[PDB]
């Protein structure tokens, strides 16, 4: 296959995503969810590992890390101290909504997928991050977790398999730094929410402690359908090495911004043009796609003619898929006050341990700020960019190359608009 | 705004606050909730209890904390300090928080922030003499593709323009309480021009499941 | 109020590679000497991973 899209109704992963039909147990188990749960987990943990490392199933997260290998990073014998799985449900990066969804309309998806991983990597139990500003998703989310643990789906003697697995909510306090792996356990913890530095991966010392395995929303949530049609289905979809389908949000200057299921290799513009209704004022007004949220770099109209939205791809393209959240800017759109605000939310948001990132996103603040109103000089520019090269990979998390990347895609593109913007600074004040 | 304390006599060490029994029970289920030896692991939840139970947090819910958990003070209050949603000043009955990131800012949603001033008489911060709103601004909360959004409380208001933020303050201000939804014609996360997809019902049980399961 | 001395050794540093030489060029010429050891850090065991253990008293409260 090179043609990709137009994924059919009957193989999406998130039935009911816009929550149509009921999401309780008894309307989830209607939909296929719980079903055979028990054959799943007699069959061994290592035919699960095998079957989730088939598919070809990568990190949706953001990283894109083969999650086959990473489960089975921590399949190894007890030592005494307690296997542990926990979900990330922050969501806290910009344009991104899916995970929302996901724990709001699928909340038996969830804890059946934490089941599965948890019966997968021999984990005791589960630990829900969720975050702080979703309250009622939480509710549902714990209503849902207590329906399964009265009908003998989870807890004691899980779905009659003699395995003992618990489900525990957490919720956040509000904080983006939070939703990393390593600042998710510390956060945990009842500490501050600042990440660790890897190694120790989280693999060997986790939570706790204990050894301890972070995965997605949605990663975890497609493993039961993983297990259950196969690992061959999944990776009948999409490029290789890029198999399986994406939620895709789409929002910012488009007609009907949107949450929605689609294949991995779709083209950027056939899925706007087809999901989101197209862009406002059609595709010549289009100026600037920010294809996987706010830590990928901007592309611009030309680069988005023919370009798939898989990981491949969009790193050859300078970027990254991220998340899949497309943020949209049309042509009257400011486009520099857009990377500034974005700057100016990196700033906000930052754990503040490390040097780096803690002086340099507030230093590219303050120019961007400056060159948002164009009281600057060219020469700065290239200096920005070297800025940039200070804080990507010296940094103890991503956070700074997620602030990094915005400011270098913004120049690499847009240096003429901020020559002009900076020109006409210098003439109307000077 | 700022991260350190002065002894206010409205806020000291020696203002009463204590937990009500229902409280006391839910956090020996909290710090039930977590093995053995790390009882510290409960000083998230339990310190946002206790502002659920007053709806600030003085430092008096910090000691308490500090004492139920056996933990030092300073560490509550850099858990307090760190996170933004502890209130460590009082703010007013209903807590409007408007994003206004790039996504929400693309949807118009200062046009929300200046509706708001302009309606409430007040500025980003300031809260009413009434106490009963207190406006500021926030980062992206998770619901980019219903934006421009607010959050009021635990409820979320999207898909709003400046006559239905308008109707949200006015029904606030009446006693009420509005549906937390968004207010356009869609419900959750569809497009506005009907379902794209998820179009035919649901297969159910037992489709596509493969052999030797 | 300024410091006067009346010691012409005051402010007399020698700089030597080795003890040896030091001892040697005390010797030779004729002061009375002490001499005292070198005293070298013992080696440490440094782990980032016991911050975070699960049963030993090396937690650390706070990051
Ligand atoms: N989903 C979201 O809200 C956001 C996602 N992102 C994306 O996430 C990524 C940055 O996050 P990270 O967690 O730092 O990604 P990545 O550097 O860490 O690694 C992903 C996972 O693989 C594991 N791993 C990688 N190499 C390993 C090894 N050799 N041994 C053991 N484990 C190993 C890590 O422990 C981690 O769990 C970027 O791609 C960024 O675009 C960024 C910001 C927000
Ligand atoms: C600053 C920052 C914020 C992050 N926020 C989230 C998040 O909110 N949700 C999430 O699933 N991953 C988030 N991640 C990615 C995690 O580090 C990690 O990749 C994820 O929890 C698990 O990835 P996986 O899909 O491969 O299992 C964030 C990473 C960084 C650097
Ligand atoms: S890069 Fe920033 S957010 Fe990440 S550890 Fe350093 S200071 Fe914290
Ligand atoms: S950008 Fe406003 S909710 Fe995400």
């Amino acid at each position: 296959k090179t043609s990709f899209g137009s994924l059919k109704d009957e193989d999406r992963i998130f039935t009911n995503l816009y929550g149509r039909h009921d999401w309780r147990l008894k309307g989830a188990q209607s939909r296929g969810d719980w079903y055979k749960t028990k054959e799943i987990l007699l069959k061994g943990p290592d035919w699960i590992l095998g079957e989730v490392k088939t598919s070809g199933l990568r990190g949706r997260g953001g990283a894109g890390f083969p999650t086959g290998l990473k489960w089975s990073f921590m399949n190894k014998p007890s030592d005494g101290r307690p296997k542990y799985l926990v979900v990330n449900a922050d969501e806290g990066e910009p344009g991104t909504c899916k995970d929302r969804e996901i724990i709001r309309h699928d909340p038996h998806k969830l804890v059946e997928g934490c089941l599965v991983g948890g019966r997968a990597m021999g984990a005791r139990a589960a630990y829900i991050y969720i975050r702080g500003e979703f309250y009622n998703e939480a509710s549902n989310l714990q209503v849902a977790i207590r329906e399964a643990y009265e009908a003998g789906l989870i807890g004691k003697n899980a779905c009659g398999s003699g395995y003992d697995f618990d489900v525990f909510v957490v919720r956040g306090a509000g904080a983006y730094i939070c939703g990393e792996e390593t600042a998710l356990i510390e956060s945990i913890e009842g500490k501050q929410g600042k990440p660790r530095l890897k190694p120790p991966f989280p693999a060997d010392v986790g939570v706790f402690g204990c050894p301890t395995t972070v995965a997605n929303v949605e990663t975890v949530a497609v493993s039961p359908t993983i297990c259950r049609r196969g690992g061959a289905w999944f990776a009948s979809f999409g490029r290789e090495r890029n198999s399986g389908t994406k939620l895709f949000n789409i929002s910012g200057h488009v007609n009907n911004p949107c949450t929605v299921e689609e294949e991995m290799s779709v083209p950027l513009k056939e899925l706007i043009e087809k999901h989101a209704g197209g862009v406002t004022g059609g595709w010549d007004n289009l100026l600037a796609v920010i294809p996987g949220g706010s830590s990928t770099p901007l592309i611009p109209k030309s680069v988005c003619e023919t370009v798939l939205m898989d990981f491949d791809a969009l790193i050859q393209a300078q970027t990254g898929l991220g998340t899949a959240a497309v943020i949209v800017m049309d042509r009257s759109t400011d486009i520099v006050k857009a990377i500034a605000r974005l700057i100016e939310f990196y700033k906000h948001e930052s754990c503040g341990q490390c040097t780096p990132c803690r002086e340099g996103v507030d230093w590219m603040n303050k120019v961007m700020a400056r060159f948002v109103r164009g009281d600057a000089r060219p020469a700065e520019i290239d200096s920005l960019w070297e800025i940039s090269k200070q804080i990507e990979g010296h940094t103890i998390c991503a956070l700074g190359d997620g602030a990094a990347w915005p400011v270098q895609g913004l120049i690499r593109h847009f240096r003429p608009e901020l020559e002009e913007r900076m020109q006409r600074f210098a003439q109307q004040h000077q | 705004a700022l991260f350190v304390h002065r002894d206010t006599p409205k806020n000291n060490p020696e203002t009463p606050f204590d937990f009500t029994p229902e409280n006391y029970k839910r956090i020996e289920a909290i710090v039930k909730n977590y093995p053995e030896g790390h009882k510290a692991a409960a000083v998230l939840p339990v310190l946002d209890l206790a502002q659920r139970q007053n709806g600030w947090l003085p430092i008096s819910a910090m000691n308490k904390v500090a004492e139920i958990l056996q933990v030092p003070p300073m560490r509550v209050y850099e858990v307090a300090t760190f996170y933004t949603m502890y209130n460590r000043k009082p703010v007013g009955k209903y807590h409007i928080q408007v994003c206004t990131t790039t996504p929400c800012m693309l949807r118009n949603s200062d046009s929300i922030l200046e509706a708001i001033q302009k309606k409430l008489g007040i500025k980003v911060g300031e809260t009413t003499p009434d106490k009963l709103f207190t406006l500021i601004e926030v980062e992206c909360l998770g619901a980019c593709v219903n934006a421009p959004m607010v959050q009021i409380n635990d409820n979320y208001y999207e898909d709003l323009t400046p006559k239905d933020i308008e109707e949200i303050i006015d029904e606030l201000k009446a006693g009420k309480i509005p549906k937390p939804g968004p207010r356009s014609g869609r419900f959750s996360c569809e497009p506005a021009g009907g379902l794209t997809s998820l179009t035919e019902p649901p297969k159910g049980p037992g489709f596509g499941v493969q052999a030797g399961l | 109020g300024w410091a006067s001395t009346a010691d012409p050794l005051s402010n007399l540093v020698l700089t030597f590679s080795t003890k040896e030489d030091a001892i040697a060029f005390a010797e030779k010429n004729g002061w009375s000497y002490d001499v005292e050891e070198r005293k070298v850090p013992k080696p440490k065991s440094k782990s980032y991973g016991a911050n975070f253990s699960w049963n030993k008293r090396t937690r650390v409260s706070t990051k």
